[PDB]
RNA sequence: CUUCUUCACGCGAAAGCUUGGAGGUUACAGUCUCAGGGGGGAGUACGUUCGCAAGAGUGAAACUUAAAGAAAUUGACGGA
RNA sequence: GACUGCCAUGGCGUUGACGGGAGCGGGGGAUUAGGGUUCGAUUCCGGAGAGGGAGCCUGAGAAAUAGCUACCACUUCUACGGAGGGCAGCAGGCGCGCAAAUUGCCCAAUGUCGAAAAAAUACGAUGAGGCAGCGAAAAGAAAUAGAGCCGACCGUGCCCUAGUGCAUGGUUGUUUUCAAUGGGGGAUACUCAAACCCAUCCAAUAUCGAGUAACAAUUGGAGGACAAGUCUGGUGCCAGCACCCGCGGUAAUUCCAGCUCCAAAAGCGUAUAUUAAUGCUGUUGCUGUUAAAGGGUUCGUAGUUGAACUGUGGGCCACGUA
């Protein structure tokens, strides 16, 4: 922010990159460079979650609602 | 003179609250006036609508004439007679528009002279008649 | 919010905590676990790595070793986290504040829990109750509540009660004097207000609370093997810490 | 539901146009040849605000404890700062402070008073284009207070020009070298 | 009320008036410079003093000099 | 019952103020009680209750307004 | 009595019941030296509620509102058999009205729930929440810069009459100027869930960036209260001004414009209400002879108020000691 120029931060340091495979999570893995999380899209399949509780078997992948 | 006491509490309450219905601003406030007769509920602004431009010159010796308007207070449906600081701006009022009010501190008297009148037009249209005036403002979009 | 204040929780966020569960030791004069695993040994630090206790289970408690983060821990209960293998008891320092307080293994291979009540049970069986999550079945014939009672806790022994009475050393735990210590002076009967409690604390300065919120910890300081919070319950002259601290 | 404690702060200063209130307040305002009488207000408050403790204190039945907690903590920043002191220790200054003791004690003008600066003001706009280590930051806020020890300090920003082993394209404006390299670069 | 009037003249002063000129003049300070400005304007400079606290000098605007 | 000489500070804006005044009180405090609480509207209103009957009892808001009042003072004046 | 069936005859109220009035109610909130006033929608809790209205089933658990069921009122759809809806969530819309921001990010932290990281396949879920966006109600801090030279000025000391002068000081300016120098934006290493709000000022050892109408001052006053015109010009009981006192018929102090000034200030006008001022409702702390007010008169339960008394110490000693 303003308070310029300025430099004081804090650290941190792993023992394996197992310990921080596990630690780290993908965006401050990436901040690294090590993988990524699940695929946002804004609740695009949320959509799903809203059919899903009333609704048995079928469907069969792909299976749908207000999104026409 | 009062006296009365230790254990008389009960008196002291009722009078003075029997004397506070009594007392006027006590009673005003208490009662409720404003959304009653008065027209603005209380309240801060108010929308209506212009009638007519009205005239005024003063009680005595007072004299000349300031001028203000009839209104029509529009979410109540109220008739009212407003004021116009300056000189001109009559031709801000337009005809019908539907106008932007402000009342008066005044106790609900009147401002100046001008006896009963306790509200001023303060935009006619949204414009800010006050503004214009000045003339930190353009015409209204009609 | 209802946040319990004398777990310490603070400013922002928090609306609920993790909130605890049913399961003994009551919401209010509970110190439940989750906070302990963030907030008190601090290298779990997250919801996140809390989270990954969880999903990688591993916290431990004496008794059960425990999976509940929101079961209440409260009075002695002893924690060991095997990874360091770092114990630590629950139990009040002065000001009347609570500690995770460091306990050897082997006294934090023991502890004690206050009766509060004692029944029948279903055949000229008798049971105990303890004012913190014990039922215990056969115990002596004639203990009563508000009497404390020792527990092996690595087995499944009692190792005492004691044949309670006033000029017994307490530890104040609640009312007022939470945090207090003070063998007991004495309790007047005070029906139905409950007994009210005479105490004094390690100065020998005496001063009263309920007499609900005594655990007798002793005889001749402890008779208990368990830790003993510096200062052992006075409550004094701030004035002076205020002092003392700036050097 | 949930909240924050935020707040509001700080009050201004009862009805006007008095000409002595104008004028006193001024007065000090033209020593210090401020930016608000806002500032002053913040005096007002903050002077009232002890001054207010004090008088509730002095009252207190004598031996007993805030007198002293308080005392003591008042006393000693105050002292401590270099406002109060040890002769205004009864508390009986404390009752009587001025408004002066602490603009005297903002630190800016204890500066200029330090010598630093040719006035003030000199010292408001130095400090504030970034001038004068004490802190983290130079004093980036002259508005501040002392404290008696920053008293000592008050030197350079070794990192402004002003104490750089180097300088930099401003206040000198080195940049004006850049314009020859660039504009006069043959 | 007594209240008397009928709109006939409406306008006019203002408009008579002719609408001169807001005559320009320097920028003044503002903020700090205008402060410790004002100080110096308000008091002291160039100058000794009687006794008197103040008055303007709007008045002279019908002056002598 | 005084009158009231005459005295009291006191009290009071004064005018004035006794038995034990309007005294002994913002140095505000014996009890009990009624009343009162800008002015005007109105003491009125189908408001309401006594009352044979007057009308009493009880009792408003709307509306309105910047004063209204008081004592003294001097002055002016008087078909004094 | 929750309710039947039987029985008794009660129960409540003038410290006011019943009815009728007004808002959920607390934490709290607000303002008063003090005493006090007033608020409490809403972020504290507790409660309440939930289309209107009732009703039910189930479940440990609701009358359970992103459950049912029927009714009211409203609504969708229909190839019009029939079918079918309910944002006092959240954002959105409209609507109303004086009146109140986004169909934004994200799912970190927080909580919270769920399953409870084979994470051996990274990997629940989240309009709660959190981030931004919107957002001059509010609280934090602040900008127009420094200095010198000349002009010039006033202000002292003295020469000197004073003065030039000199000296003694303070201060103006188109002068003059080198000299101050952030905004403000950019190497940016460096953030953030993300996105984002600064940047070390190094490296072409960062480029860049101020003396101006700039890279910017407002708002409201100038009879008085309440700071501030002696009047420039206008104006002419007009225009119009005026919180309230009042200006104004022309050589107006308050009107018109101008200029100057002032006040507060990046805030300020306004409204309405509310708080004190108000011991101007008064426990503290009013009043009631003529200024409001003590009845024509008495009794009188209610009401209040109600005296004393058997409470107490004593003795002695010591000495010092006034």
């Amino acid at each position: 922010k303003f308070g310029g120029g300025k430099t004081t931060g804090f650290g941190l340091i792993y023992d394996d990159l197992a310990a921080m495979k596990r630690i780290e999570p993908n965006y401050r893995k990436a901040r690294l460079g090590m993988g990524k999380k699940k695929l946002p899209a804004r609740k695009s399949v949320k959509e799903r979650r809203n059919r899903n509780k009333k609704i048995r078997g079928k469907a069969k992948g792909k299976m749908q609602t207000k999104k026409k | 003179t009062k006296t009365n006491g230790q254990h008389a509490a009960r008196k002291l309450v009722r009078l003075r609250r029997k004397n506070r219905w009594a007392d006027k601003g006590w009673k005003k406030s208490h009662t409720f006036v404003a959304q009653k007769a008065n027209p603005f509920g209380g309240s801060s602004h108010a929308k209506g609508i212009v009638l007519e431009k009205i005239g005024v010159g003063a009680k005595q010796p007072n004299s000349a004439i300031r001028k203000c308007v009839r209104v029509q207070l529009i979410k109540n449906d109220k008739k009212i007679i407003a004021f116009v600081p300056n000189d001109g701006c009559l031709h801000f009022i337009e005809e019908n528009d539907e106008v932007l009010v402000s009342g008066f501190g005044r106790s609900g008297h009147a401002v100046g002279d001008i006896p009963g009148v306790r509200f001023k037009i303060v935009k006619v249209s949204s414009v800010g008649l006050y503004a214009l005036y000045r003339q930190k403002k353009e015409k209204p979009r009609n | 919010l209802y946040a319990p204040k004398d777990w310490m929780l603070s400013k922002l966020t928090g609306v609920f905590a993790p909130r605890p569960r049913a399961g003994p030791h009551k919401l209010r004069e509970c110190l439940s676990l989750l906070i302990i695993i963030r907030n008190r040994l601090k290298y779990a630090l997250n919801a996140l790595e809390a989270q990954m206790i969880l999903r990688q289970g591993l916290v431990c408690v004496d008794g059960k070793p425990r999976k509940d983060g929101k079961y209440p821990a409260g009075f002695m209960d002893v924690v060991e986290i095997p990874k360091t293998g770092d114990r630590f008891r629950i139990l009040y320092d002065v000001k009347g504040r609570f500690a995770l307080v460091r306990v050897s293994e082997a006294e934090s291979s023991i502890k004690m829990m206050k009766v509060v009540n004692v029944y029948t049970g279903t055949g000229r069986i008798p049971v105990a109750v303890t004012h913190d999550g014990h039922r215990i079945r056969y115990p002596d014939p004639r203990t009563s509540r508000g009497d404390t009672l020792v527990y092996d806790v690595k087995e499944k022994k009692v190792l005492d009660l004691i044949k309670i009475g006033n000029g017994k050393v307490v530890m104040v735990t609640g009312g007022a004097n939470r945090g207090r210590i003070g063998e007991i002076v004495s309790i007047e009967r005070h029906p139905g207000a409950f007994d009210i409690a005479r105490l004094k604390d390690a100065s020998g300065h005496e001063f009263a609370t309920r007499a609900t919120n005594i655990f007798v910890i002793g005889k001749d300081m402890s008779s208990v093997p368990v830790t003993l919070p510096k200062q052992q319950g006075l409550r004094i002259n701030v004035i002076q810490e205020r002092e003392e601290k700036l050097i | 539901r949930n909240y924050n404690n935020f707040n509001r702060v700080w009050k201004a200063p009862r009805r006007p146009f008095e000409k002595e209130r104008l004028d006193r307040e001024m007065k000090l305002c033209g020593q210090y040849g401020l930016r608000c009488k806002r500032e002053i207000w913040r005096v007002n408050m903050t002077l009232s605000k002890m001054r207010r403790t004090a008088r509730l204190l002095l009252t207190l039945p004598e031996n007993h404890p805030r007198r002293l907690l308080e005392g003591s903590a008042i006393m000693r920043r105050c002292h401590g700062y270099g406002f109060l002191d040890e002769d205004k220790d009864k508390l009986d200054y404390v009752l009587s402070l001025t408004v002066p003791d602490i603009l005297e004690r903002r630190l800016q003008t204890v500066v200029f008073k330090h010598g630093l600066a040719k006035s003030v003001h000199h010292s408001r706009v130095l400090i504030q284009q970034r001038h004068i280590a004490v802190a983290k930051q130079i004093v980036t806020i002259p508005s501040f207070i002392v404290r008696v020890s920053s008293e000592h300090h008050i030197a350079f920003a070794d990192a402004s020009p002003f104490g750089n082993g180097r300088p930099g394209r401003v206040k000198r404006v080195k940049r004006n070298a850049a314009k020859k390299g660039s504009g006069g670069g043959d | 009320g007594k209240v008397h009037g009928s709109l006939a003249r409406a306008g006019k002063v203002k408009n008579q008036t002719p609408k001169v000129s807001k005559q320009e003049k320097k920028k003044q300070p503002r903020g700090r410079a205008f402060k410790r400005l004002k100080y110096t304007q308000r008091y002291l400079a160039k100058t000794l003093k009687a006794g008197e606290k103040l008055r303007m000098n709007k008045q002279p605007p019908g002056k002598a000099g």
